[PDB]
Protein backbone atom coordinates (compact mmCIF):
# COMPACT_ATOMS: atom_id res chain seq x y z
CA UNK A 1 0.00 0.00 0.00
CA UNK A 2 1.14 3.53 -0.82
CA UNK A 3 -0.03 6.79 -2.39
CA UNK A 4 0.44 8.33 -5.83
CA UNK A 5 -0.07 11.83 -7.22
CA UNK A 6 -1.47 12.06 -10.75
CA UNK A 7 -2.02 15.40 -12.46
CA UNK A 8 -5.35 15.82 -14.26
CA UNK A 9 -6.02 18.25 -17.08
CA UNK A 10 -9.17 20.20 -17.78
CA UNK A 11 -10.09 17.77 -20.57
CA UNK A 12 -10.36 14.56 -18.56
CA UNK A 13 -8.46 11.54 -17.30
CA UNK A 14 -8.98 7.78 -17.22
CA UNK A 15 -8.27 5.69 -14.13
CA UNK A 16 -7.81 1.92 -13.77
CA UNK A 17 -7.23 -0.40 -10.82
CA UNK A 18 -7.96 -3.95 -9.76
CA UNK A 19 -10.01 -5.96 -12.24
CA UNK A 20 -13.21 -3.89 -12.33
CA UNK A 21 -14.50 -1.34 -14.80
CA UNK A 22 -12.55 1.95 -14.62
CA UNK A 23 -13.84 5.40 -13.70
CA UNK A 24 -13.15 8.64 -15.56
CA UNK A 25 -12.29 11.73 -13.49
CA UNK A 26 -11.84 15.27 -14.82
CA UNK A 27 -11.24 18.63 -13.14
CA UNK A 28 -12.11 22.33 -13.23
CA UNK A 29 -10.87 25.56 -11.64
CA UNK A 30 -11.48 26.86 -8.12
CA UNK A 31 -8.87 29.58 -7.51
CA UNK A 32 -10.19 32.89 -6.06
CA UNK A 33 -10.26 35.18 -9.08
CA UNK A 34 -13.39 37.30 -9.21
CA UNK A 35 -13.42 40.40 -6.96
CA UNK A 36 -16.32 41.86 -4.95
CA UNK A 37 -16.15 45.53 -5.94
CA UNK A 38 -13.05 46.19 -3.81
CA UNK A 39 -9.31 45.95 -4.55
CA UNK A 40 -8.32 42.31 -4.85
CA UNK A 41 -5.47 40.03 -5.89
CA UNK A 42 -7.40 38.55 -8.80
CA UNK A 43 -4.20 37.92 -10.77
CA UNK A 44 -3.37 34.87 -8.64
CA UNK A 45 -6.36 32.95 -10.00
CA UNK A 46 -5.37 33.87 -13.55
CA UNK A 47 -1.85 32.75 -12.61
CA UNK A 48 -3.14 29.38 -11.38
CA UNK A 49 -4.75 28.82 -14.79
CA UNK A 50 -2.66 29.27 -17.93
CA UNK A 51 0.61 30.67 -16.51
CA UNK A 52 0.95 31.70 -20.14
CA UNK A 53 -1.25 34.54 -21.43
CA UNK A 54 -1.50 35.81 -17.83
CA UNK A 55 1.86 37.57 -17.44
CA UNK A 56 1.93 38.60 -21.11
CA UNK A 57 -0.93 41.00 -20.40
CA UNK A 58 1.09 42.52 -17.55
CA UNK A 59 4.12 42.89 -19.81
CA UNK A 60 2.00 44.58 -22.47
CA UNK A 61 0.50 46.92 -19.88
CA UNK A 62 3.97 47.89 -18.69
CA UNK A 63 5.11 48.39 -22.29
CA UNK A 64 2.14 50.66 -23.03
CA UNK A 65 2.72 52.64 -19.83
CA UNK A 66 6.40 53.16 -20.63
CA UNK A 67 5.72 54.07 -24.27
CA UNK A 68 3.07 56.62 -23.35
CA UNK A 69 5.15 58.15 -20.57
CA UNK A 70 8.32 58.42 -22.66
CA UNK A 71 6.58 59.82 -25.74
CA UNK A 72 4.58 62.34 -23.71
CA UNK A 73 7.64 63.48 -21.75
CA UNK A 74 9.78 63.87 -24.87
CA UNK A 75 7.10 65.80 -26.75
CA UNK A 76 6.17 68.10 -23.86
CA UNK A 77 9.83 68.82 -23.12
CA UNK A 78 10.64 69.60 -26.75
CA UNK A 79 7.56 71.79 -27.17
CA UNK A 80 8.41 73.68 -23.98
CA UNK A 81 12.02 74.13 -25.08
CA UNK A 82 10.89 75.43 -28.47
CA UNK A 83 8.43 77.86 -26.89
CA UNK A 84 10.99 79.08 -24.34
CA UNK A 85 14.29 79.20 -26.24
CA UNK A 86 13.83 81.83 -28.99
CA UNK A 87 11.75 83.74 -26.45
CA UNK A 88 15.04 83.61 -24.50
CA UNK A 89 13.54 84.54 -21.15
CA UNK A 90 14.71 84.29 -17.54
CA UNK A 91 12.86 83.14 -14.40
CA UNK A 92 11.04 85.76 -12.33
CA UNK A 93 11.10 88.42 -15.05
CA UNK A 94 8.65 90.75 -16.77
CA UNK A 95 8.87 89.26 -20.27
CA UNK A 96 7.75 85.76 -19.13
CA UNK A 97 4.05 86.65 -19.30
CA UNK A 98 3.17 83.56 -21.32
CA UNK A 99 5.48 81.85 -18.80
CA UNK A 100 3.12 82.94 -16.02
CA UNK A 101 0.91 80.42 -17.82
CA UNK A 102 3.51 77.95 -19.13
CA UNK A 103 5.22 76.87 -15.89
CA UNK B 1 -37.76 22.75 -43.40
CA UNK B 2 -33.96 22.58 -43.67
CA UNK B 3 -31.19 23.58 -41.28
CA UNK B 4 -27.49 23.01 -40.66
CA UNK B 5 -25.26 23.08 -37.60
CA UNK B 6 -21.91 21.82 -36.32
CA UNK B 7 -21.51 19.75 -33.15
CA UNK B 8 -18.35 18.58 -31.34
CA UNK B 9 -17.55 14.89 -31.13
CA UNK B 10 -18.62 13.70 -27.67
CA UNK B 11 -21.04 11.04 -26.36
CA UNK B 12 -24.15 11.65 -24.30
CA UNK B 13 -24.12 15.46 -24.37
CA UNK B 14 -27.49 16.83 -25.56
CA UNK B 15 -27.27 20.05 -27.56
CA UNK B 16 -30.34 22.28 -27.85
CA UNK B 17 -30.87 24.41 -30.95
CA UNK B 18 -33.64 26.45 -32.55
CA UNK B 19 -35.12 26.73 -36.04
CA UNK B 20 -36.70 30.13 -36.65
CA UNK B 21 -39.58 30.70 -39.08
CA UNK B 22 -41.87 33.72 -39.18
CA UNK B 23 -45.43 32.68 -38.40
CA UNK B 24 -44.24 29.49 -36.68
CA UNK B 25 -42.93 28.94 -33.18
CA UNK B 26 -39.19 28.10 -33.11
CA UNK B 27 -38.98 24.36 -32.49
CA UNK B 28 -36.47 23.09 -29.93
CA UNK B 29 -34.16 20.48 -31.47
CA UNK B 30 -32.22 18.15 -29.17
CA UNK B 31 -29.18 16.32 -30.56
CA UNK B 32 -27.32 13.57 -28.71
CA UNK B 33 -24.40 11.41 -29.82
CA UNK B 34 -25.55 8.10 -28.36
CA UNK B 35 -22.35 6.30 -29.38
CA UNK B 36 -19.43 6.38 -31.80
CA UNK B 37 -18.09 3.58 -34.00
CA UNK B 38 -14.82 4.09 -35.90
CA UNK B 39 -14.26 1.12 -38.22
CA UNK B 40 -11.15 1.08 -40.46
CA UNK B 41 -10.40 -1.18 -43.42
CA UNK B 42 -8.47 -4.34 -42.56
CA UNK B 43 -6.31 -6.84 -44.41
CA UNK B 44 -5.05 -10.15 -43.04
CA UNK B 45 -1.34 -10.82 -43.60
CA UNK B 46 -0.41 -13.97 -41.67
CA UNK B 47 -0.83 -15.85 -38.41
CA UNK B 48 1.80 -16.90 -35.89
CA UNK B 49 2.10 -18.79 -32.61
CA UNK B 50 4.41 -21.03 -30.62
CA UNK B 51 5.89 -23.78 -32.79
CA UNK B 52 6.65 -27.45 -32.19
CA UNK B 53 9.65 -29.05 -33.87
CA UNK B 54 9.67 -32.50 -35.47
CA UNK B 55 12.38 -35.12 -34.99
CA UNK B 56 11.26 -38.00 -37.24
CA UNK B 57 12.69 -41.49 -36.89
CA UNK B 58 16.12 -41.33 -38.54
CA UNK B 59 17.01 -42.87 -41.89
CA UNK B 60 19.87 -45.25 -41.09
CA UNK B 61 21.53 -47.31 -43.82
CA UNK B 62 23.31 -50.38 -42.43
CA UNK B 63 26.63 -50.64 -44.27
CA UNK B 64 25.72 -48.53 -47.28
CA UNK B 65 25.28 -44.90 -48.33
CA UNK B 66 22.65 -42.16 -48.32
CA UNK B 67 22.16 -38.50 -49.27
CA UNK B 68 20.55 -35.23 -48.18
CA UNK B 69 17.31 -34.81 -50.14
CA UNK B 70 14.90 -31.86 -50.33
CA UNK B 71 11.35 -31.27 -49.12
CA UNK B 72 8.70 -28.57 -48.89
CA UNK B 73 8.34 -28.59 -45.09
CA UNK B 74 8.96 -25.25 -43.39
CA UNK B 75 12.50 -25.05 -42.00
CA UNK B 76 13.15 -28.45 -43.55
CA UNK B 77 16.76 -29.52 -43.17
CA UNK B 78 18.72 -32.74 -43.64
CA UNK B 79 22.23 -33.88 -42.81
CA UNK B 80 24.18 -37.11 -43.07
CA UNK B 81 27.10 -38.79 -41.31
CA UNK B 82 29.05 -42.01 -41.70
CA UNK B 83 30.95 -44.56 -39.66
CA UNK B 84 28.35 -44.69 -36.89
CA UNK B 85 27.57 -47.57 -34.51
CA UNK B 86 24.08 -47.01 -33.06
CA UNK B 87 23.04 -49.16 -30.11
CA UNK B 88 19.77 -50.20 -28.48
CA UNK B 89 18.46 -52.32 -25.63
CA UNK B 90 18.62 -55.55 -27.60
CA UNK B 91 22.19 -54.57 -28.48
CA UNK B 92 23.88 -52.96 -31.46
CA UNK B 93 21.62 -53.01 -34.51
CA UNK B 94 24.44 -52.62 -37.04
CA UNK B 95 28.12 -51.72 -37.17
CA UNK B 96 30.31 -51.07 -40.22
CA UNK B 97 33.36 -48.89 -39.60
CA UNK B 98 32.74 -46.77 -42.71
CA UNK B 99 29.82 -48.26 -44.64
CA UNK B 100 27.25 -47.38 -41.96
CA UNK B 101 25.53 -44.07 -42.57
CA UNK B 102 22.93 -42.03 -40.71
CA UNK B 103 20.61 -39.38 -42.15
CA UNK B 104 18.56 -37.01 -40.02
CA UNK B 105 15.99 -34.39 -40.97
CA UNK B 106 14.06 -31.72 -39.12
CA UNK B 107 11.12 -29.38 -39.68
CA UNK B 108 8.45 -27.60 -37.64
CA UNK B 109 4.71 -27.00 -37.41
CA UNK B 110 2.32 -24.91 -35.34
CA UNK B 111 1.62 -26.46 -31.95
CA UNK B 112 -1.83 -28.00 -31.33
CA UNK B 113 -2.70 -25.37 -28.71
CA UNK B 114 -1.95 -22.68 -31.33
CA UNK B 115 -5.60 -23.01 -32.36
CA UNK B 116 -6.44 -20.69 -29.46
CA UNK B 117 -3.08 -19.08 -28.59
CA UNK B 118 -2.52 -17.79 -32.12
CA UNK B 119 -1.87 -14.13 -32.89
CA UNK B 120 -2.41 -12.47 -36.25
CA UNK B 121 -0.68 -9.62 -38.11
CA UNK B 122 -3.08 -7.06 -39.59
CA UNK B 123 -2.62 -4.33 -42.19
CA UNK B 124 -5.06 -1.48 -41.49
CA UNK B 125 -5.86 1.70 -43.39
CA UNK B 126 -8.55 4.25 -44.25
CA UNK B 127 -10.21 4.80 -40.90
CA UNK B 128 -13.97 5.19 -41.33
CA UNK B 129 -16.53 6.37 -38.79
CA UNK B 130 -20.04 5.22 -37.88
CA UNK B 131 -22.09 7.36 -35.50
CA UNK B 132 -25.35 6.75 -33.65
CA UNK B 133 -27.54 9.77 -32.93
CA UNK B 134 -30.75 10.46 -31.04
CA UNK B 135 -32.63 13.48 -32.39
CA UNK B 136 -35.76 14.94 -30.78
CA UNK B 137 -37.85 17.63 -32.49
CA UNK B 138 -41.15 18.72 -30.98
CA UNK B 139 -41.41 15.64 -28.73
CA UNK B 140 -40.68 13.61 -31.90
CA UNK B 141 -37.79 11.29 -31.09
CA UNK B 142 -35.72 9.39 -33.63
CA UNK B 143 -32.82 6.95 -33.27
CA UNK B 144 -30.51 6.93 -36.29
CA UNK B 145 -27.09 5.60 -37.27
CA UNK B 146 -24.98 6.82 -40.19
CA UNK B 147 -21.48 7.33 -41.52
CA UNK B 148 -19.81 10.72 -41.22
CA UNK B 149 -19.15 10.76 -44.97
CA UNK B 150 -20.98 13.68 -46.52
CA UNK B 151 -22.66 11.50 -49.14
CA UNK B 152 -24.68 8.91 -47.23
CA UNK B 153 -27.72 9.85 -45.13
CA UNK B 154 -28.65 7.33 -42.47
CA UNK B 155 -32.24 6.14 -42.62
CA UNK B 156 -34.53 6.87 -39.66
CA UNK B 157 -38.19 7.58 -40.46
CA UNK B 158 -36.89 8.09 -44.03
CA UNK B 159 -35.50 11.45 -42.86
CA UNK B 160 -32.19 11.97 -44.68
CA UNK B 161 -29.83 13.94 -42.44
CA UNK B 162 -26.27 14.36 -43.73
CA UNK B 163 -23.24 15.12 -41.59
CA UNK B 164 -19.49 15.45 -41.85
CA UNK B 165 -16.81 15.22 -43.01
CA UNK B 166 -14.82 14.98 -39.77
CA UNK B 167 -13.09 18.21 -38.77
CA UNK B 168 -9.84 16.37 -37.96
CA UNK B 169 -9.00 12.71 -38.53
CA UNK B 170 -7.72 10.76 -35.52
CA UNK B 171 -6.62 7.13 -35.64
CA UNK B 172 -4.84 5.33 -32.78
CA UNK B 173 -4.29 2.42 -35.18
CA UNK B 174 -0.94 2.24 -36.93
CA UNK B 175 -0.94 0.86 -40.46
CA UNK B 176 0.41 -2.40 -38.98
CA UNK B 177 -1.02 -4.06 -35.86
CA UNK B 178 -1.18 -7.44 -34.12
CA UNK B 179 -4.14 -9.17 -32.49
CA UNK B 180 -4.05 -11.85 -29.78
CA UNK B 181 -6.75 -13.23 -27.47
CA UNK B 182 -8.96 -10.16 -27.74
CA UNK B 183 -6.09 -7.68 -27.38
CA UNK B 184 -4.67 -5.31 -30.00
CA UNK B 185 -0.99 -4.34 -29.88
CA UNK B 186 0.55 -1.64 -32.06
CA UNK B 187 3.58 -3.21 -33.72
CA UNK B 188 5.56 -3.16 -36.97
CA UNK B 189 5.62 -6.82 -37.97
CA UNK B 190 7.82 -7.99 -40.86
CA UNK B 191 6.49 -8.81 -44.30
CA UNK B 192 5.08 -12.19 -45.28
CA UNK B 193 7.96 -14.49 -46.14
CA UNK B 194 10.38 -12.29 -44.17
CA UNK B 195 11.60 -14.00 -41.00
CA UNK B 196 14.48 -13.72 -38.56
CA UNK B 197 15.46 -16.38 -36.00
CA UNK B 198 14.60 -15.29 -32.48
CA UNK B 199 12.30 -12.56 -33.81
CA UNK B 200 8.55 -12.04 -33.83
CA UNK B 201 6.67 -13.77 -36.62
CA UNK B 202 9.25 -16.49 -37.16
CA UNK B 203 6.44 -18.78 -38.42
CA UNK B 204 3.76 -17.77 -40.92
CA UNK B 205 0.56 -19.21 -42.35
CA UNK B 206 -2.26 -17.73 -44.43
CA UNK B 207 -4.67 -19.71 -42.23
CA UNK B 208 -4.48 -21.19 -38.75
CA UNK B 209 -4.64 -24.66 -40.34
CA UNK B 210 -3.21 -23.92 -43.80
CA UNK B 211 -1.03 -26.78 -45.01
CA UNK B 212 1.45 -24.28 -46.46
CA UNK B 213 3.85 -22.86 -43.86
CA UNK B 214 7.19 -21.05 -43.94
CA UNK B 215 9.71 -20.08 -41.27
CA UNK B 216 13.42 -19.63 -40.57
CA UNK B 217 14.82 -20.04 -37.06
CA UNK B 218 18.45 -21.17 -37.48
CA UNK B 219 18.11 -24.94 -37.18
CA UNK B 220 21.52 -26.57 -37.67
CA UNK B 221 21.81 -30.28 -36.95
CA UNK B 222 24.43 -31.70 -34.59
CA UNK B 223 26.70 -34.71 -35.03
CA UNK B 224 25.53 -37.96 -33.39
CA UNK B 225 26.70 -38.49 -29.83
CA UNK B 226 28.50 -41.42 -28.20
CA UNK B 227 27.11 -44.87 -28.97
CA UNK B 228 23.41 -44.01 -28.45
CA UNK B 229 21.08 -43.42 -31.39
CA UNK B 230 19.36 -40.04 -31.15
CA UNK B 231 19.07 -36.73 -33.00
CA UNK B 232 20.90 -33.86 -31.26
CA UNK B 233 19.48 -30.65 -32.70
CA UNK B 234 19.68 -26.91 -32.11
CA UNK B 235 17.37 -23.97 -32.75
CA UNK B 236 16.59 -20.50 -31.42
CA UNK B 237 13.76 -19.75 -29.02
CA UNK B 238 10.38 -18.81 -30.46
CA UNK B 239 9.94 -15.12 -31.16
CA UNK B 240 6.35 -15.52 -29.97
CA UNK B 241 7.30 -16.05 -26.31
CA UNK B 242 10.00 -13.37 -26.49
CA UNK B 243 7.58 -10.79 -27.88
CA UNK B 244 5.04 -11.89 -25.27
CA UNK B 245 7.51 -11.16 -22.46
CA UNK B 246 8.18 -7.73 -24.01
CA UNK B 247 5.18 -7.04 -26.26
CA UNK B 248 4.56 -3.78 -24.42
CA UNK B 249 1.30 -2.71 -22.87
CA UNK B 250 -1.99 -3.06 -24.77
CA UNK B 251 -3.25 -0.19 -26.88
CA UNK B 252 -6.36 -0.28 -24.67
CA UNK B 253 -4.41 1.65 -22.02
CA UNK B 254 -2.67 4.08 -24.40
CA UNK B 255 -5.20 5.30 -26.97
CA UNK B 256 -6.15 8.99 -26.72
CA UNK B 257 -9.68 10.29 -26.16
CA UNK B 258 -10.66 7.22 -24.15
CA UNK B 259 -11.20 4.87 -27.08
CA UNK B 260 -12.95 1.58 -26.33
CA UNK B 261 -11.54 -0.92 -28.81
CA UNK B 262 -12.88 -4.33 -29.81
CA UNK B 263 -11.32 -7.00 -31.98
CA UNK B 264 -13.88 -8.92 -34.04
CA UNK B 265 -14.72 -5.70 -35.95
CA UNK B 266 -11.30 -4.25 -35.12
CA UNK B 267 -13.06 -1.00 -34.28
CA UNK B 268 -13.07 1.83 -31.75
CA UNK B 269 -16.09 3.12 -29.87
CA UNK B 270 -17.07 6.03 -27.63
CA UNK B 271 -13.84 7.80 -28.60
CA UNK B 272 -14.46 11.52 -28.99
CA UNK B 273 -12.52 14.27 -30.76
CA UNK B 274 -13.21 16.99 -33.30
CA UNK B 275 -16.37 18.49 -34.74
CA UNK B 276 -18.89 17.42 -37.36
CA UNK B 277 -21.22 19.50 -39.55
CA UNK B 278 -24.77 18.25 -39.99
CA UNK B 279 -27.62 18.98 -42.40
CA UNK B 280 -31.15 18.32 -41.13
CA UNK B 281 -34.38 18.19 -43.12
CA UNK B 282 -37.65 18.53 -41.22
CA UNK B 283 -41.30 18.01 -42.25
CA UNK B 284 -43.36 21.18 -42.05
CA UNK B 285 -46.07 19.20 -40.24
CA UNK B 286 -43.89 19.08 -37.12
CA UNK B 287 -43.83 22.89 -37.17
CA UNK B 288 -46.54 24.84 -35.35
CA UNK B 289 -48.08 28.12 -36.47
CA UNK B 290 -47.17 31.00 -34.17
CA UNK B 291 -50.77 32.05 -33.48
CA UNK B 292 -51.34 28.51 -32.21
CA UNK B 293 -48.33 29.02 -29.94
CA UNK B 294 -48.88 31.20 -26.84
CA UNK B 295 -47.76 34.82 -26.71
CA UNK B 296 -45.79 36.42 -23.88
CA UNK B 297 -45.62 39.90 -22.40
CA UNK B 298 -43.20 41.97 -20.32
CA UNK B 299 -40.98 39.09 -19.23
CA UNK B 300 -38.15 39.78 -16.79
CA UNK B 301 -34.93 37.89 -16.06
CA UNK B 302 -33.88 37.38 -12.43
CA UNK B 303 -30.84 35.43 -11.25
CA UNK B 304 -31.68 33.75 -7.95
CA UNK B 305 -28.05 32.60 -7.62
CA UNK B 306 -25.26 31.04 -9.66
CA UNK B 307 -21.91 29.48 -8.77
CA UNK B 308 -19.51 28.74 -11.59
CA UNK B 309 -19.22 24.96 -11.73
CA UNK B 310 -19.23 21.96 -14.07
CA UNK B 311 -22.75 20.56 -13.69
CA UNK B 312 -25.95 22.62 -14.05
CA UNK B 313 -24.92 24.74 -11.08
CA UNK B 314 -26.34 27.97 -12.50
CA UNK B 315 -29.88 28.87 -11.48
CA UNK B 316 -32.11 31.53 -13.03
CA UNK B 317 -35.66 32.82 -12.58
CA UNK B 318 -38.17 34.19 -15.08
CA UNK B 319 -41.39 36.17 -14.57
CA UNK B 320 -43.70 36.29 -17.59
CA UNK B 321 -47.11 37.57 -18.67
CA UNK B 322 -49.04 35.64 -21.33
CA UNK B 323 -52.38 35.79 -23.12
CA UNK B 324 -52.47 32.05 -23.87
CA UNK B 325 -51.81 28.61 -22.42
CA UNK B 326 -49.65 25.80 -23.76
CA UNK B 327 -45.88 25.40 -24.03
CA UNK B 328 -42.85 27.29 -25.31
CA UNK B 329 -39.21 26.23 -25.69
CA UNK B 330 -36.35 28.18 -24.14
CA UNK B 331 -32.86 28.75 -25.50
CA UNK B 332 -29.56 30.42 -24.59
CA UNK B 333 -28.66 32.38 -27.72
CA UNK B 334 -25.21 32.95 -26.18
CA UNK B 335 -22.95 29.93 -26.59
CA UNK B 336 -21.02 30.49 -23.36
CA UNK B 337 -23.91 29.09 -21.29
CA UNK B 338 -26.45 26.35 -21.98
CA UNK B 339 -29.72 25.45 -20.27
CA UNK B 340 -30.69 22.01 -18.96
CA UNK B 341 -34.43 21.88 -19.83
CA UNK B 342 -36.26 22.57 -23.09
CA UNK B 343 -39.79 23.78 -22.27
CA UNK B 344 -42.34 24.00 -19.47
CA UNK B 345 -46.00 24.65 -18.78
CA UNK B 346 -46.92 28.28 -19.37
CA UNK B 347 -49.28 30.60 -17.52
CA UNK B 348 -51.01 33.95 -17.94
CA UNK B 349 -48.70 35.58 -15.37
CA UNK B 350 -46.66 32.70 -13.89
CA UNK B 351 -42.94 32.44 -13.15
CA UNK B 352 -40.42 29.61 -13.38
CA UNK B 353 -36.92 28.62 -12.25
CA UNK B 354 -34.35 27.19 -14.67
CA UNK B 355 -31.07 25.29 -14.46
CA UNK B 356 -28.04 25.86 -16.68
CA UNK B 357 -24.25 25.75 -16.86
CA UNK B 358 -21.55 27.96 -18.35
CA UNK B 359 -17.90 28.10 -19.37
CA UNK B 360 -17.34 31.51 -17.73
CA UNK B 361 -18.26 32.98 -14.32
CA UNK B 362 -19.67 36.07 -16.08
CA UNK B 363 -23.37 35.31 -16.51
CA UNK B 364 -23.95 38.06 -19.10
CA UNK B 365 -25.98 36.86 -22.08
CA UNK B 366 -29.46 36.85 -23.64
CA UNK B 367 -32.03 34.06 -23.39
CA UNK B 368 -35.14 33.47 -25.49
CA UNK B 369 -38.55 32.26 -24.30
CA UNK B 370 -41.27 31.59 -26.88
CA UNK B 371 -40.10 33.92 -29.68
CA UNK B 372 -39.22 36.85 -27.42
CA UNK B 373 -35.98 37.21 -25.45
CA UNK B 374 -34.57 39.00 -22.41
CA UNK B 375 -31.08 39.79 -21.17
CA UNK B 376 -29.50 38.28 -18.06
CA UNK B 377 -26.37 39.60 -16.34
CA UNK B 378 -24.76 38.42 -13.11
CA UNK B 379 -21.58 37.05 -11.51
CA UNK B 380 -20.95 33.40 -10.67
CA UNK B 381 -18.26 32.09 -8.34
CA UNK B 382 -15.87 29.14 -8.73
CA UNK B 383 -16.77 26.04 -6.71
CA UNK B 384 -14.96 24.39 -3.83
CA UNK B 385 -14.81 20.87 -5.26
CA UNK B 386 -12.49 20.84 -8.27
CA UNK B 387 -12.25 17.15 -9.25
CA UNK B 388 -15.15 15.41 -11.02
CA UNK B 389 -15.45 13.21 -14.10
CA UNK B 390 -19.07 13.92 -14.89
CA UNK B 391 -19.83 15.86 -18.10
CA UNK B 392 -18.04 19.21 -18.05
CA UNK B 393 -16.82 21.88 -20.45
CA UNK B 394 -19.94 21.26 -22.54
CA UNK B 395 -18.87 24.59 -24.05
CA UNK B 396 -15.25 25.37 -24.83
CA UNK B 397 -13.76 28.53 -23.37
CA UNK B 398 -13.70 31.64 -25.56
CA UNK B 399 -11.33 33.81 -23.49
CA UNK B 400 -14.53 35.15 -21.89
CA UNK B 401 -13.47 34.23 -18.35
CA UNK B 402 -12.19 37.83 -18.22
CA UNK B 403 -14.37 39.49 -15.60
CA UNK B 404 -16.12 42.80 -16.20
CA UNK B 405 -14.04 44.29 -13.37
CA UNK B 406 -10.84 43.33 -15.19
CA UNK B 407 -12.16 44.98 -18.35
CA UNK B 408 -12.99 48.09 -16.31
CA UNK B 409 -9.45 48.23 -14.92
CA UNK B 410 -7.91 47.66 -18.36
CA UNK B 411 -10.02 50.30 -20.13
CA UNK B 412 -9.12 53.09 -17.69
CA UNK B 413 -5.50 51.87 -17.66
CA UNK B 414 -4.33 52.25 -21.26
CA UNK B 415 -3.10 55.80 -21.69
CA UNK B 416 -3.88 58.35 -24.36
CA UNK B 417 -0.91 60.68 -24.00
CA UNK B 418 -0.52 60.62 -27.79
CA UNK B 419 -3.40 63.12 -27.89
CA UNK B 420 -1.42 65.30 -25.49
CA UNK B 421 1.57 64.82 -27.80
CA UNK B 422 -0.42 66.02 -30.81
CA UNK B 423 -1.74 69.02 -28.88
CA UNK B 424 1.82 69.83 -27.85
CA UNK B 425 2.96 69.61 -31.46
CA UNK B 426 0.16 71.91 -32.63
CA UNK B 427 0.90 74.51 -29.96
CA UNK B 428 4.58 74.15 -30.86
CA UNK B 429 3.77 74.96 -34.49
CA UNK B 430 1.70 77.99 -33.49
CA UNK B 431 4.42 79.25 -31.13
CA UNK B 432 7.03 78.70 -33.84
CA UNK B 433 5.01 80.90 -36.19
CA UNK B 434 4.61 83.50 -33.44
CA UNK B 435 8.38 83.49 -32.92
CA UNK B 436 8.82 83.81 -36.68
CA UNK B 437 6.85 87.03 -36.27
CA UNK B 438 9.82 88.31 -34.24
CA UNK C 1 8.69 -9.00 -53.51
CA UNK C 2 10.37 -5.73 -54.43
CA UNK C 3 10.31 -4.63 -50.79
CA UNK C 4 13.86 -4.17 -49.57
CA UNK C 5 13.33 -6.40 -46.54
CA UNK C 6 12.32 -9.81 -47.89
CA UNK C 7 14.71 -11.99 -49.89
CA UNK C 8 13.04 -14.59 -52.08
CA UNK C 9 14.25 -18.14 -51.49
CA UNK C 10 15.96 -19.97 -54.35
CA UNK C 11 18.78 -22.37 -53.42
CA UNK C 12 18.69 -20.51 -50.07
CA UNK C 13 20.45 -17.61 -51.83
CA UNK C 14 19.03 -14.40 -50.34
CA UNK C 15 19.02 -11.69 -53.00
CA UNK C 16 17.34 -8.41 -52.05
CA UNK C 17 15.96 -5.86 -54.49
CA UNK C 18 14.01 -2.63 -54.54
CA UNK C 19 12.32 -0.45 -53.56
CA UNK C 20 10.69 0.52 -56.86
CA UNK C 21 12.15 3.64 -58.45
CA UNK C 22 8.68 5.06 -59.20
CA UNK C 23 5.31 3.68 -58.15
CA UNK C 24 2.75 3.12 -60.91
CA UNK C 25 -0.80 1.91 -60.33
CA UNK C 26 -3.53 1.86 -63.00
CA UNK C 27 -5.99 0.95 -60.24
CA UNK C 28 -7.99 3.78 -58.73
CA UNK C 29 -8.82 3.49 -55.04
CA UNK C 30 -12.34 2.45 -56.10
CA UNK C 31 -13.06 -0.11 -58.83
CA UNK C 32 -15.80 -2.46 -60.03
CA UNK C 33 -15.55 -6.08 -61.17
CA UNK C 34 -17.95 -7.96 -63.44
CA UNK C 35 -17.62 -11.26 -65.32
CA UNK C 36 -13.83 -11.20 -65.36
CA UNK C 37 -13.60 -7.51 -66.29
CA UNK C 38 -12.35 -4.61 -64.16
CA UNK C 39 -13.78 -1.12 -64.69
CA UNK C 40 -12.36 2.00 -63.05
CA UNK C 41 -15.30 3.75 -61.39
CA UNK C 42 -16.18 5.84 -58.33
CA UNK C 43 -19.06 3.90 -56.81
CA UNK C 44 -21.08 5.40 -53.93
CA UNK C 45 -20.67 4.36 -50.32
CA UNK C 46 -22.45 1.40 -48.74
CA UNK C 47 -25.94 2.48 -47.76
CA UNK C 48 -25.78 5.42 -50.20
CA UNK C 49 -28.12 4.93 -53.16
C1 LIG D 1 -46.02 17.22 -28.81
O1 LIG D 1 -46.43 18.55 -28.49
C2 LIG D 1 -47.61 18.98 -29.19
C3 LIG D 1 -47.84 20.42 -28.82
O2 LIG D 1 -46.62 21.14 -28.74
C4 LIG D 1 -48.78 18.07 -28.83
O3 LIG D 1 -49.92 18.46 -29.59
C5 LIG D 1 -48.43 16.62 -29.12
O4 LIG D 1 -49.48 15.77 -28.67
C6 LIG D 1 -47.12 16.23 -28.43
N1 LIG D 1 -46.75 14.87 -28.77
C7 LIG D 1 -46.37 13.97 -27.87
C8 LIG D 1 -46.02 12.61 -28.39
O5 LIG D 1 -46.32 14.23 -26.67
Amino acid sequence: TTSRNFSVGREGLEYVWGNHEPVRVWAQESAPGDPHGWPHEIIIHYYHRHPVYTVIVLCGVALAILVGTASSAACIAKARRDCLTPYALAPNATVPTALAVLC
Amino acid sequence: FEHATTVPNVPGIPYKALVERAGYAPLNLEITVVSSELTPSTNKEYVTCKFHTVVPSPQVKCCGSLECKASSKADYTCRVFGGVYPFMWGGAQCFCDSENTQLSEAYVEFAPDCTIDHAVALKVHTAALKVGLRIVYGNTTARLDTFVNGVTPGSSRDLKVIAGPISAAFSPFDHKVVIRKGLVYNYDFPEYGAMNPGAFGDIQASSLDATDIVARTDIRLLKPSVKNIHVPYTQAVSGYEMWKNNSGRPLQETAPFGCKIEVEPLRATNCAYGHIPISIDIPDAAFVRSSESPTILEVSCTVADCIYSADFGGSLTLQYKANREGHCPVHSHSTTAVLKEATTHVTATGSITLHFSTSSPQANFIVSLCGKKTTCNAECKPPADHIIGEPHKVDQEFQAAVSKTSWNWLLALFGGASSLIVVGLIVLVCSSMLINTR
